[PDB]
């Protein structure tokens, strides 16, 4: 049974949100 | 190991049959008291009694139809497989342990000259073949200068690196 | 797959668009004074 | 350079000069593959090292052995 | 720039001096040795880092010791 | 003793140009002179290639490198018998004497000369690196 | 001038193309920065591992996410035997028709990539089955990553900044990480095992809104709070059992069964479970053994301090070492690379004898990739271990601390230690290479029968004791009437036994003299590898030929041309000089795995006995013979679903090459080259309006070696990983 | 000092070389980048054209060697925006110079790059 298109669109918001705390987690390091 | 001994494989019977068909194949092309006919002959006479020497010597061969040696003294000595490891271990570290003093005994004696680096490169050969054949003995004198204490320089006396 | 369309956008911006921006946002840090 | 000098000898007289004229034609020793195959790195690397470099290294037990111990010892 | 340094074992034999493709080198008075004389380095700035001057060095372990630091446009040798 | 000034009026070397010569390094960063005073019209090399011809009296050589005036007053002493004076040049037009900084050649020990770089033991009785983890100096040798 | 390298002054004010190099170079080695204190020092450490734990959780969620999207796991799930596994689709533009056909491989998915990682195996051993489900762990795995990038921001917060004590505090975190790192994620793991990935091996469906309802065992907890656990090991899966079925299924959870499924040729699951539990029960008895804020419990520094022999064979023995290995982070990255890659060869060692996932055996193309990554790893943190030694020895050992104790003891002999180390090594590669020459000019005169070959026959009595009876050495396991045989009779040994005299699996295999010579090969090259390390380690601090060398540090290009000549001297070039020898190790190992499992799929185990005795049979009857499908990935006559491993397997050729320029050729001749070639920019018009910011310069020497080796292993690693899966996926 | 040759010095090269756009005696640097962009965004197209991986299918050869040289001529734009910021921290040799400088070459690439279109198309 194949995917549907909304549970990945979940999961690219999920890893959007991800990517920002990667993000803050840089720069925190970075100064 | 689960091997056989050579002397009734299979395989080590096959591939002597093997080499000597292939050496005969070989001497068909030549005429009879030629030259190659007679090297030919000669191969052929060192092949089959290196294979009637080898299933002589109670080598044990494989699947493969080739002797594997036994190399642990254990099972070599209490089943016939001494002379394919153990005792060539014996000679080689006998003529290896003459060799090392021959060249110790070479380099201590050349310490004491004048110029020790000059008889490094240029041998004094006349010392070198009397040393030489003094190796002999070795055992005997490299077992008293380890229970003397003379064998090993004291660790005081050898440079080292700063630690 | 489904969103079969998603390769078709996401592999040129990943690979031409992202690594443009990087390189040249990273070219300009490593040269300001 | 010069490795490749004699490489692109050896394949081209192999591959187009050097053979066996029958009374069709000439058969030539790597049946004409250089024009073929010789435009790619993996044309070379399998049409001329892996195929040409069987000779060598199936030459144990003939009188070309010699030249398979001197290939793994060069290597 | 390089780091030079200059250790009380200097028998002050000027071959570090001579040697110096950059002028980093001198001798000053000194008491310490024989000849009267030690070692400087006033001008590490021109130090380009060849280490000549330990190669000249006579003296077990080297007097003079360059340690490579921080890199510019003279201690790269740079022309351009 | 004083230090000499630089005169830039000074005649060059005929020398037919190479491409060996200044950069712009020499325009918007610094660049080095060397001058000397020939005995006689002679041939020396250049020390970015080719042959020149040094004119009798005074010269003035523009280099990119103190390592190429220092080579070529190395040149100049041993085979010429000749002193020479080297000069930084900065694009502001500053002028900065460089060699012999006192007058005296650095290999002859000079009275007014003082110690930098001098450590006052022996190079085996360095600290460890242990020793000055966390103070901002260099090495063992810094301290 | 520029401010790039924020973190060093020194490498800001560099005014060449170096500033960029080594401020990427140097941007991870903390202890270097410019005003870096212990506390801030240790504070960066945690939350960059944060970022690395979040960046690892990620990964797992990708490959997670692409499998669900892109693979076809529930018709593996079908038919595991008969389907190649997905990785994830192709999308490239660069394609031709003929490609677009051969990756698609006659399905309607598309252009496909056929994983090689068994993550298939193993998503469907833990109980995996639909996409829906891996989806699910890919978004759970996602936000996962996302918590540890917040504690990892957090924790960098003033407020929520851990003190240096914090971060000191080794009996604390030894407990911590030993009772629930390891022993309470085994608990739960065997808890998983229990009632979620048994039951799915036995055709029961068991997720989240069931298992509240489901009982793992028939008779419940009673059993085991009553005391009676055997119990639970009560009809366990009989042999006729079919995975994910009904079929022949028993009930037990906790088994010894030894040996492997039938079917799927692997571990049992129950098996699994009680190992799990055991190792749980076990690590978190080991985690109340040090003393924390309880009165109770070992202090390390006295655990040290008293084990000193009396005798004074190991001096002051172990005292100071407490303050030595927790004030060094190197000596801990040291120990923990040295462990882990151990661990990692292990890992490689057993997954391929004992494969823990149903119908890993039979994917080849899996086991001899899996085989291969690990003990990759392994050998590259094996190398970092001895680095991260070196650089202990060089920045964080103190000589006055450490004042007779095994450290300074074991540097007070290291020539014994080094010259032993180069005395093995000698032994083992004149002998080893002298007995396969000799063997190759026995083969290439026409003689076979007068090859050396040396039984094996410690390994072969080993295998004998632990149960293989085809060598005739009658003890232990393979006697009958021994104590050994007689004690696990009614436990494990029934299994064991069977999967040991099995000759289909890869358990124990057959071994005969090629085997010796490439163990002696293999014992060469960690012997090797382990001299040039040790030598490198021990000699970091200094030696006759450069005595100060502490002064200049852990990595540096040379003392210059004088005293001879000190090319290579420092610690770094002896980790890069030994890099070159791990590869060589790991090649030859990885070799033999693969060639003698080559012969054993194939079912001709006769070649590798036959042929790995001498050199010229590992060349023509491995190499050779076994890379004609790859060359032919693409040809004059067309192309196939090979043809990526050809193009990757040129490519690492390509790449090895170009590591040789900068391993060779060195510095002086390219800046003398960028010299002239910086004469031609300023000289040129049109293009002197452009000029550089950072003045063009060669490499350094160092970044040199580093960036030959780079290559050098990239281009290693990328040919064997082409040749290996192509060769097993083209007849397998 | 410096070495001259009949190339560097001579007359002929010199006036050559002063009717380039680069080397123009009055002009402004945005005119300078336009006249640039247009000759080299005119050239460009050629290959991409005649080369490219459609260059076999009538009509979209034309376009996808088009629309390849208008991509490269936004990519070098971008190139040189960002090396002005980077060199620049004659008015040609300043920030504000070189950013007219680059939308000029923009500007002109992209004409030119039409141009060849169009030149194509009749
Ligand atoms: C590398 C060292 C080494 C190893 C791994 C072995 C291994 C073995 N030896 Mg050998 N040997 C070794 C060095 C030496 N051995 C021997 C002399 C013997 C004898 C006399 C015997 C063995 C026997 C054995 C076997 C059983 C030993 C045992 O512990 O039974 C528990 C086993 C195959 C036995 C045997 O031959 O096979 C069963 C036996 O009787 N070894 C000597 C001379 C002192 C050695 C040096
Ligand atoms: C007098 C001769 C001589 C003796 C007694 C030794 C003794 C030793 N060597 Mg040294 N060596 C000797 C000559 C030479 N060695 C070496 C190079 C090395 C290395 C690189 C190593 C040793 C090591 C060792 C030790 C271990 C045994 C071994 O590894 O053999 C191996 C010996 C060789 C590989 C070279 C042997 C060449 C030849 C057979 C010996 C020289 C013969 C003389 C020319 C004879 C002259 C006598 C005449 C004039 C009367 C042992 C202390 C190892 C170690 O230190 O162990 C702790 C070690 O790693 N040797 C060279 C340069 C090739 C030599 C010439
Ligand atoms: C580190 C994990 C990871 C890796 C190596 C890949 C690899 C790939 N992804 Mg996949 N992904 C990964 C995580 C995840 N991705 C996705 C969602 C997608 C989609 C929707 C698509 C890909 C596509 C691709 C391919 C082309 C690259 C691309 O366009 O990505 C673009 C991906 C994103 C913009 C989101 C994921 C970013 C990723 C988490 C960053 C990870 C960075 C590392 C932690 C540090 C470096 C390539 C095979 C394409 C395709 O499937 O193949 C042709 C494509 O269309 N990924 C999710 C769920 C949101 C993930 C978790
Ligand atoms: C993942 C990265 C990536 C992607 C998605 C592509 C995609 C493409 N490449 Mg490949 N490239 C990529 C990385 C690389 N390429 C190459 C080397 C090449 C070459 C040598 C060629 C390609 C060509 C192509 C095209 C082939 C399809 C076609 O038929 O064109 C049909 C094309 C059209 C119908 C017109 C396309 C116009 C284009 C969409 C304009 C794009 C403008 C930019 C996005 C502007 C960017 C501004 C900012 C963001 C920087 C396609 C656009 C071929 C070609 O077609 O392009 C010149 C070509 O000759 N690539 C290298 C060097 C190793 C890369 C790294
Ligand atoms: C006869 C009684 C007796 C025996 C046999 C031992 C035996 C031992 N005690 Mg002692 N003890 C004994 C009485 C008592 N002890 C102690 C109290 C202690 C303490 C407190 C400690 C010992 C330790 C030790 C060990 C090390 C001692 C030593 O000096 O190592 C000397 C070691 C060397 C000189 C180095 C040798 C290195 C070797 C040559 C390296 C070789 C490497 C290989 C070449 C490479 C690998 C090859 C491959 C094939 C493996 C050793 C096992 C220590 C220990 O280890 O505990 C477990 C320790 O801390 N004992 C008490 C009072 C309670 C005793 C009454
Ligand atoms: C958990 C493990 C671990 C940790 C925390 C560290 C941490 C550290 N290391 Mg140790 N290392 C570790 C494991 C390993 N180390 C080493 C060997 C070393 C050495 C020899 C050194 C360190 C150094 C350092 C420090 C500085 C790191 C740095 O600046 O990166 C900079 C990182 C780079 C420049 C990455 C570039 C190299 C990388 C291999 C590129 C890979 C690209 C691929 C080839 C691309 C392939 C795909 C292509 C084809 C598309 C830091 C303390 C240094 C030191 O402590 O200071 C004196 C140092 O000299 N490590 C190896 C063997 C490879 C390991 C495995
Ligand atoms: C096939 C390639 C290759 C070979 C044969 C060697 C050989 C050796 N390495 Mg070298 N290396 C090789 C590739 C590389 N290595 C290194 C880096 C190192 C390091 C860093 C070290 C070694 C060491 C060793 C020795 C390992 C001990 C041993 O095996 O003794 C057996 C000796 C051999 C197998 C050498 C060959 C012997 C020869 C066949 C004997 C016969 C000679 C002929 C009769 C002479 C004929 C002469 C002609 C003119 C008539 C050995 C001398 C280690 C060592 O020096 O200490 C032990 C060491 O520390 N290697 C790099 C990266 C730079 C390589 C690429
Ligand atoms: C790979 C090189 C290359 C290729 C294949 C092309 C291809 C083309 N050019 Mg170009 N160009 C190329 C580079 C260069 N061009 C030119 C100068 C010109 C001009 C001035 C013109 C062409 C034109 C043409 C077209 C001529 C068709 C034909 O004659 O039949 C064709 C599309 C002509 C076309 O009609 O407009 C695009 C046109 O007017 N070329 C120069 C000199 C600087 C180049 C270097
Ligand atoms: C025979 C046993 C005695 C050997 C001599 C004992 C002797 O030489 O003492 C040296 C050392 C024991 O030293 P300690 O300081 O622990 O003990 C002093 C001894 O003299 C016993 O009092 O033993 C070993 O290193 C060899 C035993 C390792 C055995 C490993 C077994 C596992
Ligand atoms: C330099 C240095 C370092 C490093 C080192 C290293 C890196 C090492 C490694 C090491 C290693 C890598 C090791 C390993 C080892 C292992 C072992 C030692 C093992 C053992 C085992 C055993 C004991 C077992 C037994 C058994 C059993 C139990 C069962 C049956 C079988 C058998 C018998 C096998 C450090 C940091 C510390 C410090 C500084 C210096
Ligand atoms: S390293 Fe070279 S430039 Fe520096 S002081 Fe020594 S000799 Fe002079
Ligand atoms: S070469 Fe060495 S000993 Fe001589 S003056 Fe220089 S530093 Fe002193």
């Amino acid at each position: 049974m194949p995917l549907s298109d909304s549970q990945i669109f979940i999961a690219l918001f999920i890893a959007l949100l991800t990517g920002i705390l990667a993000v803050r987690l840089g720069l925190e390091l970075y100064s | 190991s689960g091997l056989t001994p050579c002397s009734e494989s299979k395989g080590f019977a096959k591939r002597q049959k093997n080499e000597i068909k292939a050496l005969t194949k070989r001497l068909k092309q030549y005429e009879e008291g030629s030259a190659p006919s007679l090297a030919l002959k000669a191969t052929i006479e060192r092949t089959e009694k290196r294979f009637a020497n080898y299933g002589n010597a109670g080598l044990l061969c494989g699947t493969d139809g080739l002797p594997h040696l036994i190399s642990d003294p254990g099972l070599a000595l209490r089943f016939g497989h001494a002379g394919e490891t153990l005792i060539p271990t014996v000679g080689f570290l006998y003529i290896a342990g003459w060799i090392g003093t021959a060249g110790r005994d070479y380099l201590i004696a050349s310490k004491g000259e004048a110029k020790p680096r000059e008889k490094e490169y240029i041998i004094d050969v006349p010392l070198a073949l009397k040393i030489s054949a003094q190796g002999a003995g070795w055992p005997f004198r490299v077992i008293r200068e380890l229970q003397k204490g003379t064998l090993l320089e004291k660790d005081s006396n050898i440079t080292v690196s700063p630690r | 797959m489904a969103a079969a369309y998603l390769p078709s956008v996401l592999v040129p911006l990943v690979g031409l668009v992202f690594p443009a921006i990087a390189m040249a946002s990273l070219f300009l840090y490593i040269e300001k004074e | 350079s010069l490795s490749i000098a004699i490489f692109h000898f050896s394949w081209k007289m192999q591959s187009d000069v050097w053979g066996t004229v029958n009374s069709t034609g000439v058969s030539h020793i790597t049946g004409g593959n250089f024009s073929q195959s010789a435009n790619t790195i993996n044309g070379w690397l399998r049409d001329f090292l892996w195929a040409q470099s069987s000779q060598v290294i199936q030459s144990y037990g003939s009188a070309l052995s010699a030249y398979g111990l001197i290939f793994l010892g060069a290597h | 720039s390089h780091a030079v340094k200059i250790y009380d074992t200097c028998i002050g034999c000027t071959q570090c001096v001579r040697a110096c493709p950059t002028d980093v080198l001198e001798m000053v008075p000194w008491d310490g040795c024989k000849a009267s004389q030690i070692a400087s380095a006033p001008r590490t700035e021109d130090c380009v880092g060849c280490k000549r001057c330990e190669s000249a060095c006579p003296t077990d372990f080297l007097s003079v010791r360059v340690y490579l630091g921080s890199e510019t446009t003279r201690s790269m040798g740079l022309a351009y | 003793w004083k230090p000499p000034t630089l005169d830039p009026s000074t005649p060059s070397p005929i020398f037919g140009g190479s491409t060996g010569g200044l950069l712009r390094k020499a325009q918007i960063e610094e660049f080095y002179v060397i001058t000397w005073d020939a005995k006689k019209e002679q041939v020396f090399e250049m020390p970015t290639g080719g042959a020149a011809i040094m004119r009798s009296g005074p010269n003035l050589l523009k280099l990119a490198r103190k390592e190429q005036c220092l080579a070529l007053l190395t040149q100049l002493r041993n085979k010429f018998k000749t002193d020479g004076q080297i000069y930084r040049v900065f694009p502001d037009g500053e002028v900065q004497y460089l060699h012999p900084k006192d007058g005296v050649y650095p290999e002859k020990v000079n009275a007014g000369r003082t110690a930098v770089g001098a450590k006052d033991r022996s190079i085996g009785k360095n600290t460890n690196p242990v020793a000055v983890k966390f103070t901002g100096k260099l090495g063992t040798y810094d301290v | 001038a520029t401010k790039f390298p924020k973190f060093s002054q020194g490498l800001a004010k560099d005014p060449t193309t170096r500033r960029i190099w080594y401020g990427i170079a140097t941007a991870h080695d903390f202890e270097s920065h410019d005003n870096i204190t212990e506390e801030s020092l240790y504070q960066k450490i945690f939350a960059s591992h944060f970022g690395q734990l979040a960046i690892i959780f990620l990964w797992t969620s990708g490959n997670l996410f692409h499998v669900a999207w892109q693979g076809n796991f529930p018709q593996w799930v079908q038919d595991p035997l008969h389907v190649r596994p997905i990785a994830h689709a192709i999308w490239d533009p660069h394609f031709g028709q003929p490609a677009v056909e051969a990756f698609t491989r006659g399905g309607a998915q598309g252009p496909v990539n056929i994983a090689t990682s068994g993550v298939y195996q193993w998503w469907y051993t833990i109980g995996l089955r639909t996409n829906q489900d891996l989806f699910q762990g890919s978004v759970f795995l996602t936000i996962l990553s996302g918590l540890f990038l917040f504690a990892g921001w957090l924790h960098l917060q003033p407020r929520f900044q851990p003190a240096l004590a914090w971060f000191k505090n080794a009996e604390s975190r030894l407990n911590h990480h030993l009772s629930g790192l390891f022993g309470v994620s085994s608990l739960a793991w065997t808890g998983h095992l229990v009632h979620v990935a048994i039951p799915e091996a036995r055709g029961q469906h068991v997720r989240w809104d069931n298992f509240l309802t489901t009982l793992p065992h028939p008779q419940g907890l009673a059993p085991f709070f009553s005391g009676n656990w055997a119990v639970y090991a009560q009809n366990p899966d009989s042999s006729a059992h079919l995975f994910g079925t009904g079929e022949g299924s028993g009930t037990a959870i906790l088994t010894f069964l030894g040996g492997f499924h039938p079917q799927t040729q692997s571990l049992w699951l129950t098996d699994i479970a009680h190992h799990h539990l055991a190792i749980a029960v076990v690590f978190i008895l080991a985690g109340h053994m040090y003393r924390t804020n309880f009165g109770i419990g070992h202090t390390m520094q006295e655990i040290l301090d008293a084990h000193t022999p009396p005798g004074g064979g190991l001096g002051a023995g172990h005292k100071g070492l407490f303050d030595t290995v927790n004030n060094s982070l190197h000596f801990q990255l040291g120990l923990a690379l040295a462990s882990v890659g151990t661990i990692t060869s292990l890992v490689a060692q057993h997954m391929y004898s004992l494969p823990p996932y149903a119908f890993l055996a039979q994917d080849f193309t899996t086991q001899a990739s899996l085989y291969t990554h690990h003990q990759y790893i392994a050998g590259f943190i094996l190398c970092g271990a001895f680095a991260h030694g070196a650089i202990f020895f060089v920045r964080d050992y103190d000589p006055e601390q450490n004042k007779g104790n095994v450290l300074a003891r074991i540097l007070d002999h290291k020539e014994a230690v080094i010259s032993h180390l180069s005395w093995v090594s000698l032994f083992l590669g004149f002998h080893t290479l002298g007995l396969y020459v000799h063997n190759d000019v026995m083969q290439a005169f026409g003689t076979p029968e007068k090859q050396i070959l040396i039984e094996p026959v410690f390994a072969q009595w080993i295998q004998a004791a632990q149960g293989k009876t085809l060598y005739g050495f009658d003890l232990l396991l393979s006697q009958s009437n021994s104590a050994a045989f007689s004690a696990g009779q009614t436990l494990w040994l029934p299994g064991w036994l069977d999967a040991i005299n099995s000759n289909s699996n890869s358990l124990f295999l057959t071994i005969g003299p090629g085997d010796f010579l490439v163990h002696h090969a293999i014992a060469l090259g960690l012997h090797t590898t382990t001299l040039i390390l040790v030598k490198g380690a021990l000699d970091a601090r200094g030696s006759k030929l450069m005595p100060d060398k502490k002064d200049f540090g852990y990595s540096f290009p040379c003392d210059g041309p004088g005293r001879g000549g000190t090319c290579d001297i420092s610690a770094w070039d002896a980790f890069y000089l030994a890099v070159f020898w791990m590869l060589n190790t790991i090649g030859w190992v990885t070799f033999y795995f693969h060639w003698k499992h080559l012969g054993i799929w194939q079912g001709n185990v006769n070649q590798f006995n036959e042929s790995s005795t001498y050199l010229m049979g590992w060349l023509r009857d491995y190499l050779w013979l076994n890379s004609s499908q790859l060359i032919n990935g693409y040809n004059p006559f067309g192309m196939n679903s090979l043809s990526v491993w050809a193009w990757m397997f040129l490519f690492g050729h390509l790449i090895y090459a170009t590591g040789f320029m900068f391993l060779i050729s060195w510095r002086g001749y390219w800046q003398e080259l960028i010299e002239t070639l910086a004469w031609a920019h300023e000289r040129t018009p049109l293009a002197n309006l452009v000029r550089w910011r950072d003045k063009p310069v060669a490499l350094s020497i160092v970044q040199a070696r580093l960036v030959g080796l780079a290559h050098f292993s990239a281009g290693y690693i990328l040919t064997y990983a082409a040749f290996l899966i192509a060769s097993t996926s083209g007849k397998f | 000092g410096m070495l001259e040759t009949p190339v560097t010095s001579s007359p002929l090269v010199a006036g050559f070389l002063s009717n380039l756009p680069a080397y123009r005696i009055g002009v402004s640097p945005l005119l300078r980048g336009v006249e640039i962009g247009l000759v080299h965004g005119f050239l460009v197209t050629g290959p991409f054209i005649k080369l490219g991986p459609l260059r076999n299918i009538p009509g979209v050869a034309e376009r996808a060697g088009c629309l390849s040289g208008a991509g490269l001529v936004v990519i070098l734009a971008v190139a040189l925006t960002i090396y002005g910021a980077s060199a620049f921290q004659d008015p040609l040799q300043t920030a504000d110079g070189w950013q007219k400088f680059s939308a000029g070459w923009l500007v002109g690439g992209l004409s030119g790059v039409a141009w060849a279109w169009i030149l194509t198309q009749t």
